[PDB]
């Protein structure tokens, strides 16, 4: 019955809680168990880490992340349970049931019952820990779904030698609070503190970066003579602390974004390394400064457009943010979303502001803008521009309209 | 080494899968337990036909009594009852019939080693002869506006079956007699039983005494365990007694307290450690705070400086708004304005960063996921699969409009922020308008 | 005896046997129904109306202990909560029993809550406490 | 508040202004404005000015009176002794009428014995 416990840092309470509720005897484990925590909390890490120290526990792993809807989730349970039972106890003569025949939860219960009856010849009652990771991460999800897996194993015959012991992992708190009356054993994961995130990153992603090809070049290029592994470890470790203290207020406390920033900035930081840069990381900071001054998560005269298109996009912004009351006076709410307008207004304002009549090039540029999605419409499928019901709005921010006005020498700044 | 025997015995009694000879019935339940048992024995032993619905909230021990009665009767009448189980959540209005058909055959196999379906079931029973037992959880689901043909047939079979027939229903609604249609309501025997609620602290103390005591000499420390349990339940100033009183005052579902206690017994490594833990009773506080760790305060304590400042600025805009709505542009404008004010109140020297609008996007994304914000009319998690289908078919405007102009509403009002945010925070002075 | 069990309703006695937090919830909801003349109250109203009802009597000594129970569960290691202990538990339990009606909205403050039972029997249940 | 504090002592014809003058002055302002009957977030007037919370307070007070009576090593105690032991021992002093009400309820339920005004005695 006794289960050994791995020493997972910053999850000691939860590791003790998983030492509870999980044991060989199915009479000492509950029918359902939920571990909850937002993304980047270590639940998928900790659960696997605990199962990897006690092989005798028969665990089945599935991920609703891959399994788009509930039908794959049902079918995978039967498939993987059957395969695992064959892998563990092969000598018993059994007959296969097609996992694609599981079209309903009742059929899942039927198939599980049949499989356990086929294994009835077992001497001892044993557990079967079916594991689902990120139940609420399922994309085709509704509230009523989870009760079906809460109240499942009581429809199984309790005489069976194999007992299913569900384990769930969840992200949101608004999902748990609809099921608090069931008193299901719950283990909680809070977001890590900064002191925890920094140490987790140092422990995890240090050696992997320490021996990358980029340094394999630079060490020989700089002809480092007295280098040892400890110096490598310290130099690599300083990078994580610098990035964390630089971008903590930007990323927050998430491991993933910090890892991505480290991945992007590590070759560039390594590039600045010289003979005099190591053993004085302060100089390394004082030379790679511009890496720590911009996030560099950006994917890369920003718009090069025809003059007619530029003035059309000026007039459309005027239409989208000027109240209709002023069209008869001025020409004769920035923070809010743009209002809708009609093409009749756009053409008139464009004619009134261009330094043109109705040649086809104007309409061609307008349709180009729509195809460029610099101007939006009130529809999603089967675009029917010529239908009178469609209305138009601007999909471009002010910061670009200002530059367009500068490039065409226009004075939108004086109309508001 | 021997401590493990008693430590496992305690857990095995706690989970409740005890042998019928060792099982426990709490005192306040016994009246309804006997009311149920009399009907069950009348239907099985004396071949009566009856239909009963049990009432009470979830985790009210409602099905535990039925399980105990069936486990008792299996000892003396093993060959004289057939049990049919149906659950409202798993079985739809279609899959119930197939479940009945499969379970009947499954029971018959180990026994021997809808206009006509029910009649043919009765004829097969007659030709093979045994009392048929029906158990329903979530009666209200079967008693919805969807046609109630299943229960309509089951309650009709009560006074017409040539084979003894018994039906038990389980649900938490109190308006069951209005859930059932007038046609079905007429046919039902209407012997409604409401589960007895814990209504005194003496009831809960006695329930704990019944649940945690050991009635046999499994371990030499059983006598010490029972004595210590009674001592802690006796002294009003015991930490365990205080926690039990708090539980009774707050919520009166006993299985919640059971599940709270389970980790304390499970974690115990030695008898001395068990005694010290149960006397101090401090680990329930740790359990309770972990139950609260992902609440609003717990999430708010984990945010960064810039995240907190942007949250405060968003809250200020929500407060000033007539409807509480706000967007990214207004939030960044207020963030810039407050940074300018903070810089201005710092005197200039004779001869704090405003983060770029692009960098603030990650902070906004972080806060939208942690549910501090919410979209203007976000329904959130839909209730049923059909609603999810119609929701996934439709395309909401809030998912199409730019990142800078999506309308949001606030979950933590500025007053709550001023309650929670430490005064040592630099941005605390802006928790007021 | 058969006629009595057909006529009598368990609603009132079940309410009188509810835990303290549920009775406090119903009392605060009735108080808001009186002070506003409305049928439904947002959780944004009720969560702080309970705080108001605790604070009005706050001059009493045992109000400190009941506040410690409701907002920190009687432990020093737990900080202030924006909900009373088991707010979710009792909120669901009243919905589970059919006493209460709640409208779907993923915002924990603008969500509206309405009684399903009649007002007079709720008043009677509150009077018997 | 200060002007009313001086005005009260002038009625008292006393050379100084003291706590009773200040507290009465504070109360008079409270009663004049009708503060406690006014909602603190809407400014509306409560036209009603025993709640369940009051019922709980009296329940716990009676139970604590029983606990103090049965826990002390004396079969009987005076109400002043009880006040010194509990009411004035911790937190600001509460009005003794509530203690008297609780012990009177217990006596009516025959849980405590009140032989006289000066003494309170345990159960028979
Ligand atoms: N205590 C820890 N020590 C070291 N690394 C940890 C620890 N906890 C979490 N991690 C790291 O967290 C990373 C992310 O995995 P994690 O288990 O946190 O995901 P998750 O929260 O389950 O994700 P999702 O919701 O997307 O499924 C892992 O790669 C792991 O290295
Ligand atoms: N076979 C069993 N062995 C031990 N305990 C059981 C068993 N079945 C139920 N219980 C106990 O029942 C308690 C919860 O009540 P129960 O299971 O009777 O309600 P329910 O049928 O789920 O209720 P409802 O249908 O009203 O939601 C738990 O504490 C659990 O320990």
């Amino acid at each position: 019955m006794n289960v050994t416990t791995p020493e997972v840092a910053f999850r000691e309470y939860q590791t003790n809680c998983l030492a509870s509720y999980i044991s060989a005897d199915p009479d000492i484990t509950p029918s359902n168990l939920i571990l909850q925590g937002y993304s980047g909390t270590g639940k998928t890490y900790t659960l696997k880490k605990y199962f990897n120290a006690n092989p005798n526990l028969h665990a089945v792993w599935l991920e609703p992340v891959e399994l788009v809807s509930w039908k794959p989730l049902l079918q995978a349970i039967a498939r993987t349970v059957q395969y695992k039972l064959k892998t563990l106890y092969p000598n018993i003569p059994t007959t296969d049931y097609d996992p694609l025949q599981v079209e309903e939860p009742f059929l899942l219960v039927k198939t599980l019952h049949n499989i356990f009856v086929q294994y009835e010849s077992l001497q001892e009652k044993t557990c079967l820990f079916l594991i689902l990771d990120g139940f609420d991460s399922l994309q085709d999800l509704d509230a009523a779904l989870f009760n079906k897996y809460i109240k499942l194993n009581e429809l199984l015959p309790k005489d069976s030698k194999i007992n299913i012991k569900f384990i769930y992992t969840m992200l949101e708190t608004s999902f748990l609070q609809r099921y608090s009356t069931h008193c299901i054993p719950t283990v909680m994961f809070p977001r890590y503190n900064v002191d925890e995130v920094s140490t987790i990153l140092v422990m995890s992603r240090c050696g992997e970066l320490m021996e990358d090809s980029c340094l394999r070049k630079r060490i020989i290029e700089e002809q480092i003579t007295d280098c040892t592994d400890d110096q490598f470890q310290n130099v690599a470790a300083n990078f994580i602390h610098l990035i964390v203290q630089a971008f903590h207020s930007y990323t927050g406390n998430d491991i993933f974004a910090l890892n991505d920033l480290i991945d992007f900035k590590w070759p560039k930081y390594v590039s600045r390394i010289t003979k005099e840069n190591i053993f004085e990381p302060l100089a390394l900071y004082k030379s790679a400064i511009k890496l720590f001054l911009s996030t560099d998560d950006n994917l890369s005269q920003t718009y090069d457009l025809s003059i007619i298109s530029k003035y059309l996009l000026i007039a459309s912004y005027i239409c989208s943010y000027l109240e209709p009351r002023y069209d008869a006076s001025i020409f004769s709410p920035r923070y809010l979303q743009p209002s809708l307008f009609a093409i009749e207004r756009l053409l008139a304002i464009f004619q009134a502001i261009f330094p043109m009549k109705a040649n086809i090039e104007v309409f061609q540029n307008l349709s180009e803008l729509h195809t460029l999605k610099l101007i939006a419409t009130t529809m999603n499928k089967n675009i029917d521009y010529l239908s009178p019901k469609v209305r138009w709005k601007v999909n471009v921010p002010w910061e670009i309209i200002k530059e367009i006005s500068e490039s065409v020498h226009f004075n939108i700044s004086d109309y508001f | 080494p021997g401590f493990g025997s008693l430590q496992r015995r305690l857990l095995q009694q706690l989970y409740g899968t005890l042998p019928t000879d060792e099982k426990i019935i709490f005192t306040y339940l016994q009246d309804c337990q006997q009311e149920i048992d009399r009907i069950i024995k009348q239907s099985i032993i004396q071949k009566e036909s009856h239909s009963v619905i049990l009432v009470g909230p979830r985790q009210s021990y409602k099905t535990y009594l039925l399980d105990y009665e069936l486990s008792l009767l299996q000892q003396s009448y093993k060959e004289q009852f057939i049990t049919i189980r149906l659950n409202g959540f798993i079985h739809s209005e279609q899959t119930a019939i197939n479940g009945i058909a499969t379970q009947l055959e499954q029971q018959l196999q180990k026994i021997h080693g809808l206009t006509e379906v029910f009649e043919k079931i009765l004829l097969l029973l007659d030709s093979t002869t045994i009392t048929v037992v029906f158990i329903f959880d979530e009666i209200d689901t079967f008693a919805g506006p969807v046609r109630q043909t299943l229960l309509y047939n089951l309650f009709d079979m009560v006074e017409h079956s040539r084979v003894p027939v018994c039906i038990f229903g389980c649900t938490t609604k109190l308006n069951i007699l209005e859930y059932l249609e007038k046609r079905v309501k007429s046919r039902f025997s209407q012997r409604v039983i409401y589960m007895p609620q814990i209504q005194n602290l003496d009831d809960m103390v006695d329930a704990v005494r019944n649940l945690l005591t050991v009635r046999s000499e499994i371990s030499p420390w059983v006598s010490q365990w029972n004595e210590t349990l009674e001592k802690e339940l006796s002294d009003p100033r015991s930490n365990l007694n205080r926690h039990i009183r708090m539980n009774f005052e707050t919520f009166r579902s006993l299985p919640t307290l059971k599940n709270s206690i389970i980790p304390l017994v499970a974690t115990s490594k030695n008898f001395g450690s068990l005694c010290t833990a149960i006397k101090s009773c401090s680990f329930l506080d740790i359990y309770n705070k972990n139950q609260l760790s992902n609440n609003l305060t717990g999430r708010l304590q984990s945010l960064s400086d810039l995240e907190l400042a942007i949250l405060i600025s968003a809250a200020r805009v929500a407060l000033r708004a007539k409807d509480g709505s706000f967007n990214f542009n207004l939030a960044y404008a207020e963030y810039e304005k407050m940074i300018k004010a903070i810089n201005s109140r710092i005197p200039t020297v004779a001869p704090i960063k405003l983060w770029l609008k692009k960098d603030v996007k990650n902070v906004w994304e972080n806060l939208v996921q942690l549910d501090f914000f919410t979209e203007k009319s976000a329904v959130g998690l839909r209730d049923n699969a059909t609603a999810a289908f119609y929701a996934s078919n439709y395309q909401f405007q809030g998912t199409m409009i730019p990142f800078d102009l999506r309308s949001y509403q606030m979950q933590i009002i500025l007053q709550e922020l001023r309650r929670i945010i430490p005064k040592s925070n630099m941005y605390y002075s802006w928790t007021q308008l | 005896k058969a006629l009595n069990e057909t006529l009598n309703s368990h609603v009132i006695t079940f309410m009188t046997r509810l835990s303290f937090t549920a009775k406090l919830f119903i009392y605060a909801l009735l108080n808001l129904m009186k002070k506003n003349g409305s049928q439904e109250q947002e959780l944004g109203d009720i969560v702080d109306e309970i705080k108001l009802l605790i604070e009005v009597n706050g001059s009493n000594k045992f109000v400190m202990e009941i506040a410690k129970t409701l907002f920190q569960q009687g432990s020093d290691n737990i900080s202030e909560q924006l909900r009373i202990i088991s707010w979710d538990f009792v909120l669901n339990q009243l919905l589970d029993a059919g006493i209460l009606f709640k409208q779907t909205m993923k915002n924990d403050r603008i969500c509206c809550v309405k009684l399903n039972i009649s007002v007079e029997e709720a008043k009677r249940a509150m009077n018997e406490d | 508040m200060i002007r009313l504090a001086e005005a009260h002592a002038k009625m008292k014809l006393k050379n100084v202004v003291e706590l009773e003058d200040v507290q009465e002055a504070v109360r008079l302002i409270r009663s004049a404005i009708k503060d406690y009957a006014t909602d603190p977030k809407t400014g509306k007037i409560d036209m009603n000015l025993k709640s369940v919370i009051q019922r709980k307070l009296q329940e716990d007070l009676s139970r604590e009176i029983m606990n103090v009576l049965k826990d002390q090593a004396s079969d009987s105690m005076s109400f002043n002794e009880l006040i010194k032991q509990i009411n004035e021992h911790s937190q600001d002093r509460v009005e003794s009428s509530d203690i008297q009400e609780a012990l009177s309820r217990l006596q009516q339920e025959d849980k405590v014995i009140v032989l006289g005004e000066g003494v309170r005695r345990s159960v028979r």
